């Protein structure tokens, strides 16, 4: 890491020390940030330290033994300290819900930014790809844990131009508990996971690509856009999963985007996990070497899109 | 013959929880009731009339193992009022409290469930959402089945059409239901499949697919016939005539599954031979 990152990383650890045992009465609810099919998130003020954090509340109906194991497994997050991983303050249980307390990201998830923006620019998706790759790397090496849930709603951004990951599978017991959830509407699961199990980092990389295409076109790309819906520049859950497995992978439109970017996503979306690019390859792909050279103003593009001041 | 509760009649109280198609509050209305605030809060008049028609049939249901459907309301928002049950659901007992029943009482739970299901099918009512979450053990004795029917307040409507966006928990869904590509997937045999899974819960104390922790993997493999409940996990003390019955309910092809009249008969027969 460089200097502006080592400054911010050490600055987080300082504010983290001012926080001791996390209790439910120490929090004042400000506003709700978002919700999904299995959680709700509030911006909260921690009265003992004045800090403002994000508080994810998961209401699970599980036996206490399993619940206590989940809290225990979540405490590993005190060791994830990277500029590409969202900050972690603590996790606890109370009033029948699991709380995960993490640092606030005033830009929100790229899923939100995408709605406000319509489509996201390739120059910006360049910088995003860099961060998601570096975040998967830090997870693969320093902790040997794999995300298992890459999607736009788990990539968070903020007004300081940072792009961080979160909601990565550190607690398997939580993952397995969330398996008895109701069906979603759409999937970012690679075709090998739909048929078998995780195939190391490669099956996350598929997810990254499917997110890049969604953000690049402004639409979840399964099934691919119509012939004239594309020059304008509801499928069942099971059929999408059958499509992802038994139909050719999605791609970008040939005219609008560079050839480096189209290849980048294509190497990511190879249906065979082994042929699919790994982190080492993508890290030195053409599209990444170019997008790392470009001096894009991400913070400015974010605040303009949301409507905030510079 | 116009069952509609006005405002100020329902003392809405504590929030309990949400499920596949609504959020449940403990209310008051000539006694404790269950107020489920449906997720279709703004219903279309074509949708709204089909909901009324369905409530008419659910109101004429009276059976010892069925939760009393009392009516609905639309004033604050569209909602559902049903009998409130003390004590936990069968899902709570098996997977949270880990209650230790005897094989006699386990089999008895199965029997009254099949009893009420047989009544529902006798009145041509497809439950569509049978699970141990929707089976309450009233006063640690009688079984009460709720959340039945209601095909119209499940799956948003277009304007005059309706297509069941698969919703619910996927563990109890029959494969033909998973695939959602057989004109009318929800059938008497799709309930029987669900009931089969509930048998698996009773007989193994576990939920199915205990080794799989990927929601969409289950959805795909179960829908493609590749994944099936590992019946190996049945307890040793469990009757053979019980395991066989469970397996006939879980057949991948819905036409091979038994109907409840035959299912109920098997349970009573093996309840004696005990
Ligand atoms: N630390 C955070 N700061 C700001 N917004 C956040 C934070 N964590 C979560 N969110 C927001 O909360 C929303 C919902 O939370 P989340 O539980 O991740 O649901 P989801 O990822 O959108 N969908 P799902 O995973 O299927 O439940 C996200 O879309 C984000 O906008
Ligand atoms: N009639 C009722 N009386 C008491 N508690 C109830 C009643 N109906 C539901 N509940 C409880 O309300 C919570 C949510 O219920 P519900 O919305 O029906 O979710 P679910 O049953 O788990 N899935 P589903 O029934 O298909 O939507 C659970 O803790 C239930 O046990
Ligand atoms: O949250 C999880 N899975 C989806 C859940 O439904 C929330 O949407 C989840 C599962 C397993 N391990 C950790 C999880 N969380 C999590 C992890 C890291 C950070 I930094 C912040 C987080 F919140
Ligand atoms: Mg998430
Ligand atoms: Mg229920």
């Amino acid at each position: 890491l460089d200097e502006q990152q080592r400054k911010r990383l050490e600055a987080f650890l300082t504010q983290k020390q001012k926080v001791g045992e996390l209790k439910d009465d120490d929090f004042e609810k400000i506003s709700e940030l978002g919700a999904g099919n299995g959680g709700v998130v509030f911006k909260v003020s921690h009265k003992p330290s004045g800090l403002v954090m994000a508080r994810k509340l998961i209401h699970l109906e599980i036996k206490p033994a399993i619940r206590n194991q989940i809290i225990r497994e979540l405490q590993v997050l005190h060791e994830c300290n990277s500029p590409y991983i969202v900050g972690f303050y603590g996790a606890f249980y109370s009033d029948g819900e699991i709380s995960i307390c993490m640092e606030h990201m005033d830009g929100g998830s790229l899923d939100q930014v995408l709605k406000k923006a319509g489509r996201i620019p390739e120059q910006i998706l360049g910088k995003v790809s860099i961060a998601v790759i570096k975040g998967l790397t830090y997870l693969r090496e320093k902790h040997k844990i794999m995300h298992r849930d890459v999607k736009p709603s788990n990539i968070l951004v903020n007004s300081r131009g940072e792009i961080k990951l979160c909601d990565f599978g550190v607690s398997g017991q939580l993952i397995d508990a969330m398996a008895n959830a109701f069906v979603g509407t759409r999937s970012y699961m690679s075709p090998e996971r739909l048929q078998g199990t995780h195939y190391s980092v490669q099956s996350d990389i598929w997810s990254m690509g499917l997110s890049l295409v969604e953000m690049a076109v402004g639409r979840y790309p399964i099934p691919p856009p119509d012939a004239k819906e594309l020059e304008l520049m509801p499928m069942a859950i099971f059929e999408l999963l059958d499509y992802i497995v038994n139909e050719p992978p999605p791609k970008l439109p040939s005219g609008v985007f560079s050839l480096e970017f189209q290849d980048f996503v294509n190497k990511c979306l190879i249906k065979n996990p082994a042929e699919r690019a790994d982190l080492k390859q993508l890290m030195v792909h053409a599209f990444i070497k170019r997008s790392d050279a470009e001096e894009v103003d991400f913070a400015g593009w974010l605040c303009s899109t949301i409507g905030l001041n510079q | 013959d116009d069952w509609e509760i006005p405002d100020g009649q329902i003392t809405v109280g504590q929030r309990i929880g949400s499920g596949s198609f609504g959020t449940v509050y403990k209310g008051k209305w000539h006694g404790d009731v269950a107020v489920k605030m449906l997720n279709v809060t703004a219903p279309t008049p074509q949708q709204l009339q089909a909901f009324k028609n369905e409530v008419g049939v659910l109101r004429k249901t009276r059976h010892v193992n069925i939760l009393l459907f009392m009516g609905y309301s639309t004033k604050p928002q569209l909602a559902i009022v049903t009998q409130w049950c003390e004590g936990s659901s069968l899902y709570h007992h098996l997977h949270i409290i880990e209650t230790k029943f005897e094989m006699i009482k386990l089999i008895d739970i199965a029997r009254q469930t099949a009893q009420g299901m047989d009544y529902l099918h006798a009145k041509s009512i497809i439950h569509r959402d049978l699970k141990s979450n929707n089976i309450f053990l009233h006063e640690d004795l009688t079984v009460k089945i709720g959340d039945f029917g209601l095909a119209t307040v499940k799956s948003r409507w277009s304007g005059s059409h309706q297509f069941e966006q698969l919703s619910g928990s996927i563990l109890w869904m029959a494969p033909e239901v998973i695939r959602m590509q057989d004109k009318n997937p929800y059938s008497f045999q799709s309930d029987v499949y669900a009931f089969g899974i509930v048998l698996y819960e009773l007989m193994t104390g576990q939920l199915p697919y205990s080794n799989i922790n990927n929601r969409d993997q289950i959805i795909f493999m179960v829908g493609r016939g590749y994944l099936s409940p590992d019946l190996s996990k049945v307890r040793s003390n469990c009757p053979k005539a019980m395991k066989r019955l469970m397996a006939e309910c879980l057949k991948k092809k819905r036409d091979e599954r038994p109907l409840f009249p035959q299912i109920l008969a098997s349970i009573e027969l093996l309840a004696r031979s005990l």
